[PDB]
């Protein structure tokens, strides 16, 4: 079946970088787009960013522009999504999701890494 | 497959059309974005289902019939009946792979058939705002290929306030 | 960018109750909402891609309608395994806006 | 395999044409007027009637046979003949089902592939003389009247005195 | 339904492709040629050495049957017998029959379909820089030393710099 | 069946103007062409104009230009003929006729309607 | 505008004998020449439509034939319901022009 | 059965034009094309010109310019070939090849045409 | 122009024996090499044609192959009526140049 193993937990010190995998298996990496979505304890879900493996096409939410980057290896189909500048805003939890292609519902989530920003 | 899209043109499918058969997918300044046909998709379907309904169902009720197990032997009539069974055997089964053949055959020249429907009314609504690349994608010239001037290809492009010929249509490098 | 509003964020109902959360856009999507189930262990899944269209592996009881701006997910037939927090999410215009929540309670 | 012209950019049949079953329509400058294409209309009657020649017509000759309808009940023979009997009716049923059902398929697919065929003929005398508006009508930019309509129809076109015409009015305007 | 290039748009056939089927023979500066196209002539090949495996080779073992021949003259069982044999030569008779006019019809729409494949493959490779004469060959509006006509049959052409070029020879007066 | 209905006799003041009638009934109104053509007793048959019902196409004679005026009622499936100033030349049977388009035969004709136009 | 004649204004024939009815056109018409029949007591049909093709209801008995600028109509077995004036029309050059008219007559 | 028919051995003076033929039965001739072979006692195979009997389309070989003309009669069904300004060195056997096109090979070829020039 | 060569002009070779022609060309010419086999008498035919196919009415014996400029002719068994010239001539760039010629001789 489809599967998009995650994290659990990274502990990062407060302004540090971080880079989040998400292993993607069961399925095709190449034709099927990888989102990421950021849901905090007091707030609701928010789309970061997408990312097209078969190109590596970028569009990212205006909020996290330049918090986000979001690359992919075809060769270990995993998806990254690197954080940058982390400060006490950025501790939430973070899902992976594949959707199908841009516009479209994602199918199946990861199991979401939460990544306490704390000293 | 004789109208050469679904093989031809097309190199692959497209993993993720979650939705429909037949669709659209474009990247302009907008973003990219997906989209699928409906009334392609859905005659597909239609035609697909009628031979559904012809084969689903629709059995002949045989309640009373001759013997096709034989535990002794005694001649002529087991014979006679032994050739009359395998004679209604093979013609069936001939008959059965004949349909089935001939179905798959005409669904796959169906599908091809949709698929060049689609990009032919596709290439006749653009008209010469557009040139066709041969991998059934079509370079659009003027702007706002499929984000706002571009969700009216469900048969409303005007095509003749963006007669933008001159930017990249018909010019010189 | 188009504001996702569910007023409901608490809602309370028992076994057997037919349930509906409704999500409001600020302008019309197009037939283009998306309806999440997040269990409060931490699993996010697709419930109805766009609207009135079930995704694979999920249960008949989970339903969908609504066009324009308004919205709605039916559960007529309320579990315990059915106690989670729902999300509503568009697919118009970028970028892609989550709703408030919706988390359910035994009254 | 529909070639997407009798139900497709053609919205609808021409009832008034009374001769001919493929034909033209212009509108010039020297009034409206339209005429039938004997050549497509000659070769879908010619494959239609040739079905006609291998359906009507040619039947076989049975002159001597089984009983077939019984008023004592014998129980073996007369149950094989009866099962022998169903076995044929049953299998001329399909047999007489699948040749209507295919050779109805075949005729429509033939006629759309007239129409598609005769489209694109006339498309091809006009290279860039007429452009595709997609209803069935070419818009051809030049001066045509009823002697170059008729010779559109007729296959003396001639795509290369009108061309400096039909290229200023397709571009520039 | 055919398509329109075997005895249409084609018009008279070559005799002069000794090792292929379909292929391409131009007119340039450094003289006339001739080359076969093996995609197509493989394909075609392929579907009919495939029609030819049905048929050929497949046989069914029927070892032990009915008698067919009488020297005596009998009643019922007798014209039982005969009646079976009758109706079984007929069915089988039909069949072959069906079959041999349903492949004839594929083979002819394969290769009508194979031709205009290949010939819309080279209209969508040669893009804005080629005209349709209408008599199946391609006006090339830009001279080239040959390697164009290499790179054209075997799926290698770009616009390159012949685009402002034949644009230009296109478009004038 | 197919039957074009006219009225039988018309008596108008010469110098006026008459609004003939020809009711369409049997077949579909749009799809088919009504042409005109009178007739005098001392004379042959003359071909007046011809009218498209799907968008109102007007192509007169010549000598019936400033004559006469075609207009079709697509509701009550019904052609008429606008005769501006009836003079003694104008006194003639007209007949309406279904066609199929302007280059084709006259299918069915109207029963013929009589104008004598005197005093 | 074409000029269209008939030279038999009036032609008089007994029963049971063929009537060739000529027409003549000034410029020159493929096939677009056809006959009225005009019976006396005003009702008009169309018998021969396009020089060869008959229409529909019209007996066996009426033919037509004839190419550029000489047209026929053929009444092989004329009967005493077939007594009425024949005329011309031209279909292919505006306006369309009629013939002098053939009255038929008992002798 | 397809073959091509050529005189057999003709007797120039030097400084002379001859005309030689090859005569085409068995097969349609306007459909192939007709190739010019050149053999020296010595040497070997040297190819002269090709023609196309549809449109006679000529392209002679670089040496052989202005030595040879070639020329079709599609109603006899020959071949001719207008040697002009015959030398000691255009002493051989010529040859006719039939081919289906300028680079389709030569299919068959003809008995061979001796041509002594001598005095 | 492009010369054609073929170094072994006379070959002697017994019967039976798998006798190997080569012929070389100077530019590349893409398997458009043609096998011409000339009788002693006079007469010529085409064997191999397009160096992989074989020619109508040509044993089965005679056999070809290569790629790029070398090129190869294979006869399997020798007979009597297989002692000929035997020339190698392009199909690739104009004009068409034939090569040097290989005489079969006996041992
Ligand atoms: C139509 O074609 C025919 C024969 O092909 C000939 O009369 C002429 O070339 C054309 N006539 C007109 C009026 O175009
Ligand atoms: C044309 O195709 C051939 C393969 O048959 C190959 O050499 C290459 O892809 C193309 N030729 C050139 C010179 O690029």
């Amino acid at each position: 079946q489809v599967q998009l193993q995650q994290s659990g937990t990274d502990l990062v010190m407060p302004g540090a970088s971080v880079k989040l995998s998400c292993k993607a298996s069961g399925y095709t990496f190449i034709s099927w787009w990888i989102h990421w979505v950021k849901q905090r304890p007091g707030q609701g879900l928010e789309w970061i960013g997408e990312i097209d493996p078969s190109d590596s096409y970028t569009s990212y939410n205006q909020k996290f522009k330049g918090k986000a980057t979001l690359t992919v290896d075809k060769s270990s189909s995993t998806a990254y999504m690197q954080l940058s500048s982390l400060t006490s805003e950025d501790s939430a939890v973070y899902y992976c999701a594949r959707s199908g292609y841009s516009n479209y519902p994602f199918d199946y989530w990861g199991q979401g890494t939460t990544l306490p920003v704390s000293s | 497959g004789i109208f050469g899209a679904i093989a031809g043109f097309i190199e692959n499918g497209w993993e993720g059309m979650v939705d429909g058969w037949y669709g659209f997918r474009h990247q302009n300044s907008e973003g990219r974005g997906q989209a699928a046909d409906l009334k392609s998709t859905q005659a597909a379907i239609d035609c697909i289902n009628g031979k559904l309904n012809r084969l689903i169902g629709k059995t002949n009720e045989k309640f009373h019939q001759i013997e096709k197990e034989f535990s002794e032997v005694e001649g002529r009539i087991q014979d006679l009946e032994k050739y009359v069974e395998d004679t209604k055997i093979d013609l069936w089964s001939y008959n059965a792979e004949l349909l089935v053949a001939l179905e798959n055959q005409h669904t796959i020249d169906l599908t091809d058939s949709e698929m060049n429907k689609l990009f032919e009314k596709t290439k006749k609504q653009l008209r010469e705002n557009a040139e066709d690349m041969g991998n059934g994608c079509f370079k659009i010239y003027h702007k706002c290929d499929n984000a706002c001037i571009g969700s009216i290809r469900n048969g409303t492009y005007d095509h003749d306030v963006y007669r933008d010929e001159a930017l990249n249509n018909r010019f010189q490098i | 960018d188009i504001q996702m509003t569910q007023t409901t964020s608490s809602l309370s109902a028992s076994l057997g109750d037919r349930v509906t959360i409704s999500c409001s856009a600020s302008q019309g999507i197009s037939n283009y909402l998306n309806w999440y189930q997040q269990k409060p262990d931490g699993t996010v899944k697709l419930l109805i891609y766009y609207t009135s269209s079930l995704h694979s592996g999920v249960p008949s009881r989970f339903s969908g309608s609504g066009s324009g701006t308004d919205y709605s997910l039916t559960i007529s037939n309320l579990e315990p395994e059915d106690i989670a927090t729902y999300y509503c999410q568009q697919s118009s215009k970028l970028p892609w806006t989550f709703g408030g929540g919706t988390k359910l309670e035994i009254k």
